[PDB]
RNA sequence: GACGGUAUCUAACCAGAAAGCCACGGCUAACUACGUGCCAGCAGCCGCGGUAAUACGUAGGUGGCAAGCGUUGUCCGGAUUUAUUGGGCGUAAAGCGAGCGCAGGCGGUUUCUUAAGUCUGAUGUGAAAGCCCCCGGCUCAACCGGGGAGGGUCAUUGGAAACU
RNA sequence: GAGAGUUUGAUCCUGGCUCAGGACGAACGCUGGCGGCGUGCCUAAUACAUGCAAGUCGAACGCUUCUUAAGAGGAGUGGCGGACGGGUGAGUAACACGUGGGUAACCUACCCAUCAGAGGGGGAUAACACUUGGAAACAGGUGCUAAUACCGCAUAACAGUUUAUGCCGCAUGGCAUAAGAGUGAAAGGCGCUGGUGUCGCUGAUGGAUGGACCCGCGGUGCAUUAGCUAGUUGGUGAGGUAACGGCUCACCAAGGCCACGAUGCAUAGCCGACCUGAGAGGGUGAUCGGCCACACUGGGACUGAGACACGGCCCAGACUCCUACGGGAGGCAGCAGUAGGGAAUCUUCGGCAAUGGACGAAAGUCUGACCGAGCAAC
């Protein structure tokens, strides 16, 4: 009622964008996990793309830096 | 130097569990109205690193973060079999 | 094709939950009713904290039927249950809120308040 | 008692209670339960007005009224004074207090409150019995 | 924000104030951490009491007064000392 | 500067516009008259009333309070009437009908030891407001403000260990 | 730390009843002059007619209307606030509260201090113009357009991680240095004369502030309630959260709680404090302050530093309202106020002058918080 309509609209748009970007991050990560299961040599670049998405999601307020660190650490233990 | 987290001394009552035990303290509060020195057998769960402690054995335990739902305490010693 | 001893669900918050047709109104030997036809009935199951309660004799209106209704243009409506609405002597209802859908055939019979209170009118 | 006994079971006091349980309860029509409320006065509807014979050392016609309260407890009260405007279905206000003559009257009726008319031609102890000044 | 403001006391039409260290989230009269003086204009001039050490410590630690408290601390010389200590 | 042309101050005037409530047998301070006649009614308890009522009702008078008074309802106290402080069990209430014994409660003298209980020093905290003490401003007072004090079967550390 | 009356023909014990005092958010009755200060739905967390309570920024951005290119007004996008303030106490017998502690298992927009940096690019979108939707709120379609909106590209890790040492701690471990590998940032506006100052922008630390979790102890009745639990108890992994951990899943084992009262039932917000009392204690939890919980009932998430959000979203249910009958809309336990219930407890008032809060560079706008006034001999 009281100027909350605008926050409804902006919050829905934010929902769209943030869920899209998190899904992007998760697809990158899942792709890397399947690559580590398949043993292909693309693992080296997929690792870096996953880390890239993780930190770029730590930016823009999707991911808390501790969650980013835990993700990077899990991926590191997978790769190494 | 930093703080020191609470420590208690007690006695074991069960060691049927892996990496953990139960420990009993046995203070004696005075009943609030009638003043009699009552027993008070508070007990706790302690993380044993190696399943060392034995039943009916004196022990010391220091608090720490929750290691389980029950656990809040860390084994330190084994004193009297 | 709603008859005596025929049981009906209730499509309002009047207090009743299940109904039993005592008789059909209109004429002398009417042995059958459909949408828009008024009913005399009992109450076999009522909501506990309800106005209308067990045993009460009351009039009612058939609002949706399996043996459904027909339109001039050959378009026919049918339903998966037989339900009715309790009313007073006037065509107005006892309760305040009708549930489920409702046929358009009632607008000719001047149950306009029920048509309005219903969410969907087919 | 020994102190061990007094710890195993402590002193549990002599339970107390009121001289007017009818005033210490209420009623909500929604959940339909006795709501415990400490109310000095109440409203009621006289379901009967009559006379009763008091105990042995006394002898008289004591005017009572059986009353239906707001909280749906039915209560016998006394009509103090000399004269009353009361009938069956007459709204009335009730206060506490025994009438030592009859046992079954734990309550009194108040004058000058509601349909109860003020006492007529009472000039002394006048607030009691509820009648305005003679100017 | 952490702030150094003044809370209301005394009867109506005869006010009085305590300078106080309050978050902006707390009420006018509610949570506070420290009191560092008090105030009333009911005298012909204004009248003031202060605790220089503690108020200057909170200002250093990051406090942010209101306008009237800034005026008072100016009259008492605390803002100048804080400025000097930052220089 | 909403309050507000309010507080407040000045001057003119009128004793003139401004007191009632309860009780008066004893517990409880406060007494007679008339009517009534176990009726009317009173009543916190004891109890008054049946032709001479300081107990009903009225009048007069007095007493206690006073812009309040009285009444009900609730809480505490008196109530040692749930007795830790601080009660009892022959006859008043109460010793199970009596025993065997698990658990618990209690436990002879004494060396050494500990220090859970206990005692004790210091430190911290126990917000403010409030109770209390000293101050100060509202024509005093309530109230308001300042300062202080105290408050924990409280916590850490450090000793004794007589007693359990 | 005062007692008195009352059992008896009388007496003493025992034992109960009542009274003498103090206090109400009080009510009823009778009476009633004023002033000051405070308090005022304890019941139906019952339903809500009406009005007002959270907006703000043109010095972030582009339009539109009126100004002879000036300022002022309308709707945009964007940011910040809306999670505070205010109300109520239903649920909750438990780390909810109080107190004492811990977090080497943590987070923190705004405010401070410090180290740094702020480069070059892109594609859209509202608004707006037409279109259909017809009562019109709604809503959809085509096209154009700006931003401190959004995207990704350039560099830094001072962040985190692993190695090697050193140091220390209470085991896990923590601090300092160096190295390795990989990753990521941004925004400009105003003013001065490319240099700028101010406000903002991005990373890292530290502090403050508030928040989250964990533990000792404590505070209510029933045993005419004696057994309770099965992700329940623990462990090895994995996942997950700001973070610990059955928080979650699988797997292994069968343990774990309790007569020191578990479990269940009822009751209840807790506390500072308030009334009483010689004290020990009892009773209460109104006003003021603190913590908690709730927002028609139930659930779930999004946004955001912060909610699982009184005056936000979705869904289910109950309840009501306006419709042109096609479809919409709402949630006073915010301040006043209505009805009902009740023994019963307020004006449908003024102002932001103060004090405090949001926003803003600032004036200033908003503010039923709050200031005041009003009614009631409470
Ligand atoms: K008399
Ligand atoms: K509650
Ligand atoms: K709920
Ligand atoms: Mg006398
Ligand atoms: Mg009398
Ligand atoms: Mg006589
Ligand atoms: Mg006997
Ligand atoms: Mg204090
Ligand atoms: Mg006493
Ligand atoms: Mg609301």
């Amino acid at each position: 009622i009281e100027s909350a309509i605008k926050r409804v609209r902006t919050s829905a748009n934010a929902n769209a964008k943030n869920s899209s970007q998190t899904n992007a991050m998760r697809t990158a990560i899942k792709k890397f996990e399947e690559a580590v299961a398949a043993g292909a040599d693309n693992v080296d670049a997929l690792y870096n793309e996953a880390v890239k998405a993780v930190d770029m999601a730590a930016t823009k307020g999707l991911i808390h830096k501790n969650k980013a660190n835990r993700d990077k650490i899990r991926l590191s233990k997978l790769a190494k | 130097e930093r703080n020191q987290r609470k420590v208690y001394q007690g006695r074991v009552v069960s060691d049927k569990m892996d990496k953990t035990i139960t420990v009993v303290v046995e203070t004696k509060k005075n009943h609030p109205i009638y003043g009699k020195r009552m027993k008070y057998s508070k007990k706790y769960k302690a993380h044993d690193e190696n399943n060392t402690a034995k039943v009916g054995d004196i022990v010391k335990i220091m608090e720490t973060r929750p290691l389980s739902a029950t656990k809040r305490f860390r084994l330190l010693e084994v004193v009297e079999e | 094709m709603i008859q005596q001893e025929s049981r009906l669900r209730v499509a309002d918050n009047s207090g009743a939950r299940e109904i039993l047709t005592i008789k059909v109104l209109g004429g002398s030997g009417r042995k059958t009713a459909n949408i828009g036809d008024v009913i005399v009935a009992t109450v076999k199951q009522a909501t506990p904290g309800g106005v209308v309660k067990k045993g009460e004799v009351v009039k009612a209106v058939i609002v949706r039927t399996k043996s459904g209704a027909r339109r001039a243009d050959g378009s026919y409506i049918k339903f998966d249950e037989n339900a009715a609405v309790i009313i007073r002597d006037d065509k107005s209802p006892r309760g305040t809120r009708i549930f489920g859908p409702v046929a358009r055939e009632l607008r000719e019979n001047n149950f306009m308040k029920i048509v309005s209170l219903a969410p969907e009118v087919l | 008692p020994t102190i061990n006994q007094l710890v195993r079971k402590p002193r549990k006091s002599k339970v107390e209670k009121s001289d007017s349980p009818a005033l210490n309860k209420g009623y909500n029509s929604f959940k339909k339960t006795q709501t415990n409320v400490n109310s000095p006065q109440k409203r009621g509807v006289c379901t009967r007005v009559g006379t009763m014979t008091p105990k042995k050392p006394n002898s008289a016609l004591r005017k009572y009224a059986r009353v239906r309260l707001s909280n749906l407890i039915e209560v016998t009260a006394y009509i103090p004074g000399i004269g009353h405007n009361l009938q069956e279905h007459s709204v009335v206000l009730l206060r506490g207090g025994r009438v030592k003559d009859l046992p079954g009257v734990r309550y009194h009726i108040v004058r000058g409150a509601l349909d109860t008319a003020g006492v007529n031609d009472r000039k002394q102890s006048r607030s009691k019995y509820g009648t305005k000044r003679p100017k | 924000a952490v702030k150094i403001r003044l809370k209301r006391m005394g009867s109506k039409k005869s006010p009085f104030y305590r300078i106080v260290v309050a978050d902006s989230r707390s009420p006018r009269d509610g949570r506070f951490i420290e009191t560092v003086g008090t105030y009333n204009p009911l005298k012909d001039p204004a009248e003031v009491v202060l605790k220089e050490d503690l108020v200057l410590d909170w200002l250093s630690k990051g406090a942010q007064p209101s306008d009237t408290v800034r005026n008072i601390l100016s009259k008492e010389g605390v803002m100048k000392k804080h400025h000097e200590a930052k220089n």
